Parts: C-alpha cells; sequence; structure tokens
C-alpha cells in the first residue's frame, strides 16, 4: 500500500497560535489527501479533502495544500475547539491509508505534581501479590520520572504507568504507577518509596510508608 | 435519520475467527459503498476493507488480506466482516462507515465495537482500596485499584454519579498475564474523612460483575 507518514505525532501550542502539519507519501497521490478531526468518543470530522478544498461549514482558519508526495494542514489561528487528534488520508488508491495522527494539546504554565503512595490492601495480600501504587496528581507538563526504591534498592522491570488525558478545567494530567510484588517477596522488605522528578520541583519529591504501619 | 449499529464483537483466542455485523437506517443503504475501519486502545484509526453496492469488488488493507472478508446482504440493509485466523494485533474497535459522497463523513459512522484477540479469558476484577492516610486539614487522595479483569472495559462512579469533581480515572495497562489494570482516585478535603462516605462503583458488563467498595483510612 501506500504509506503515509505524518509529523509532529504530538504538539503544544496555545490560543491564536499557527499551527501545521505535515504528510508524506511513499509515492505520489496527485492530490486525492483528506484531513480529518478527532476527538475522544467521537466520529471523525472531515476537514480538507482533495489537499486544499474546505469541506462545507469548516472554519475558513483550516487551510491544507501540497500536491504529490508532501502536503500540509495548517491552522491560522488556533482555537480552543481545535485541540484534537489530526489524521491524514490518501484515496488516490486502495487500500485507503490514514496517517498515525497528530495529537494537538494545550499549553500552559508549569505545575508541580502533589505526590501519594498506597500502601498494598490487606485483602489483595490475602490474594497473594501487592500492588503499589504512587499518584502524580495535577501537573504539567506531562514528562515525569517515577522511581521505585525498596529498602532503599532502585527496581527496574516489576511497575507499569498510565497518565490521563488534559483535564478540560486546568488543562494538567495525571499518572499513576503500579508496582507489583509477590507476597513474599514484600514481606522480605520495610521501606516502599516512589521518588518523583519533575521540571516544576526543584529536588526529587519522595513519599514512602513502613510495612506494618511503622 | 442516519445511524449504524455494530454487533458481535467480544474475545478470541489467537488464530481463531469472529463475525461482525453492521445495520443500516436512515439513508439507502442499498446505493451506498460501506467500510469497516478499526482503531485499536489510544491509537490510530486504520481502514480495513471497502465493498461496492452491488459486491462487484472486495478490498482490503494488507494487514488483513487473505483473512478477512466483508459481504453485505442490502435485503436486510446490513453489512459484515468475516475475520479468521485472528491476531493479537487486530485487536481494536471496529466500526461500519459510510458517506453521502466519497469520503467518510462524521453522520455515517457507527458506534464501534470492541474485539479482543488474547490466550487470555474472561474475567472479572477485584477491587482493592487505595486508602487515604494530617486528617484536620489539607488534602487527601483515595481510589480503588480495579485489577485482573478481561477483556476492556470497566466503568469506574463514584458515590453513584454524586462525586465527580477531582475524579481521575486512569487508562487500563495490560499486565504480562494478559489481564488489564486500571486505578481511579480522587482528592477530597482530607477533613471530610470524619463526616463523608467514599464508594467507588465497578462495572464489568463482560463478566457481570458489579462492586461497590467503601474506601476508608486504615486504622492505626
Amino acid at each position: 500500500d501506500i504509506q503515509m507518514t505524518q509529523s509532529p505525532s504530538t504538539l503544544s501550542a496555545s490560543v491564536g497560535d499557527r499551527v501545521t502539519i505535515t504528510c508524506r507519501a511513499s509515492q505520489s497521490i496527485s492530490n486525492w489527501l483528506a484531513w480529518f478531526q478527532q476527538k475522544p468518543g467521537k466520529a471523525p470530522k472531515l476537514l480538507i479533502y482533495e489537499a486544499s478544498s474546505l469541506e462545507s461549514g469548516v472554519p475558513s482558519r483550516f487551510s491544507g495544500s501540497g500536491s504529490g508526495t508532501e502536503f500540509t494542514l495548517t491552522i491560522s489561528s488556533l482555537q480552543p475547539d481545535d485541540f484534537a487528534t489530526y489524521y491524514c488520508q490518501q484515496y488516490n488508491s486502495y487500500p485507503w491509508t490514514f496517517g498515525q495522527g497528530t495529537k494537538v494539546e494545550i499549553k500552559r504554565t508549569v505545575a508541580a505534581p502533589s505526590v501519594f503512595i498506597f500502601p498494598p490492601s490487606d485483602e489483595q495480600l490475602k490474594s497473594g501479590t501487592a500492588s503499589v501504587v504512587c499518584l502524580l496528581n495535577n501537573f504539567y507538563p506531562r514528562e515525569a520520572k517515577v522511581q521505585w526504591k525498596v529498602d532503599n534498592a532502585l527496581q527496574s522491570g516489576n511497575s507499569q504507568e498510565s497518565v490521563t488525558e488534559q483535564d478540560s478545567k486546568d488543562s494538567t494530567y495525571s499518572l499513576s504507577s503500579t508496582l507489583t510484588l509477590s507476597k513474599a517477596d514484600y514481606e522480605k522488605h520495610k521501606v516502599y518509596a516512589c521518588e518523583v522528578t519533575h521540571q516544576g520541583l526543584s529536588s526529587p519529591v519522595t513519599k514512602s510508608f513502613n510495612r506494618g504501619e511503622c | 435519520q442516519v445511524q449504524l449499529v455494530e454487533s458481535g464483537g467480544g474475545v478470541v483466542q489467537p488464530g481463531r475467527s469472529l463475525r461482525l455485523s453492521c445495520a443500516a437506517s436512515g439513508f439507502t443503504f442499498s446505493s451506498y459503498a460501506m467500510h469497516w475501519v478499526r482503531q485499536a486502545p489510544g491509537k490510530g484509526l486504520e481502514w480495513v476493507a471497502v465493498i461496492p453496492f452491488d459486491g462487484r469488488n472486495k478490498y482490503y488493507a494488507d494487514s488483513v488480506t487473505g483473512r478477512f472478508t466483508i459481504s453485505r446482504d442490502n435485503s436486510k440493509n446490513t453489512l459484515y466482516l468475516q475475520m479468521n485466523s485472528l491476531r493479537a494485533e487486530d485487536t481494536a474497535v471496529y466500526y461500519c462507515a459510510s458517506s453521502s459522497g466519497y469520503l467518510f463523513h462524521s453522520d455515517y459512522w457507527g458506534q464501534g465495537t470492541l474485539v479482543t484477540v488474547s490466550s487470555a479469558s474472561t474475567k472479572g476484577p477485584s477491587v482493592f482500596p487505595l486508602a487515604p492516610s494530617s486528617t484536620s486539614g489539607g488534602t487527601a487522595a483515595l481510589g480503588c485499584l480495579v485489577k485482573d479483569y478481561f477483556p476492556e472495559p470497566v466503568t469506574v462512579s463514584w458515590n453513584s454519579g454524586a462525586l465527580t469533581s477531582g475524579v481521575h480515572t486512569f487508562p487500563a495497562v495490560l499486565q504480562s498475564s494478559g489481564l488489564y489494570s486500571l486505578s481511579s482516585v480522587v482528592t477530597v478535603p482530607s477533613s471530610s474523612l470524619g463526616t463523608q462516605t467514599y464508594i467507588c462503583n465497578v462495572n464489568h458488563k463482560p463478566s457481570n460483575t458489579k462492586v461497590d467498595k467503601r474506601v476508608e483510612p486504615k486504622s492505626c
């Protein structure tokens, strides 16, 4: 098939900025290029067809240009309801192929996380596993580092992380990290801690507990 | 008006087969080309297949050529996708889509049906409290760990909908066991733990599981 490569994959901008998204095809597609907007839990919306024609009812701040193998979507003055994911799609050839998408997120000021640590519940320990949970609440930008330490020993390979989308009210993120151990490995150690590194923190914040409310 | 309804999604062991269907009303289905499109969890849209009104052609994405079959029954106003030799990487929400013209328009997309391909088996979640710990003032975090379920999704509410401010429910992660885990948290005034009840409501329709778990500080 014809492979479509969008760039960038993610973008942070502020209201009023000028935004430009590029799409490259692996061979010529003439002008048979479309751009779509998708908000989460919404159907994709057609913005631009045949490379530069605006779809009926789409703000004239959206425009597109290009032919051949290189194409551009441009938003002249970025508005609030334009933070979304944007896909290009070629229809020169079957199979039709979408680009991988470009997420346009909102820019805002640094905001350091509030950090919280949760020991494993007794109920889960009866079942033979221990999950330790570290919460980073309401921070910006998305980049954060979480390091688990057990009796001061760095851990690796035994945790997983998940991050929210940008909050609708304040444009921050939250992140949850889970350390999983067997009950046996959990009771072999005393001090459990997550160390958080982030831009809004002058130095790393550590939260910890001692097994057995100590 | 115009609506498209997928059905037939569920769970599938690798190498096996599943058949999807989509029913159409509010437009002249017998004269429209019809497409399938899928979207894996928080990944991009991927075009799957298309068939014209008369079936005279059938085109397929490269990744599904030889394993998938698209077909239609204009009589019933319905579209089918037959999927065989399914692989983990076919896990996605599958949509039917069409158009009053040539290109996709948001009016003509279905709601989607999830398909999960995995050696894991349907399993309901275990719900564990994430208990909060100064309690005279400040902010307390509390939540629920919804662990070892399959397939997606679960829903989590708090106090039966009456607590929405400050709630973050995180996207599930796939553990190496093939089972999903997620967390749901809320920040509250720490002094509220003395007067207020916090219960998370968890639902896993695929396993008919419904749990209400009260989340309290642990006895010092």
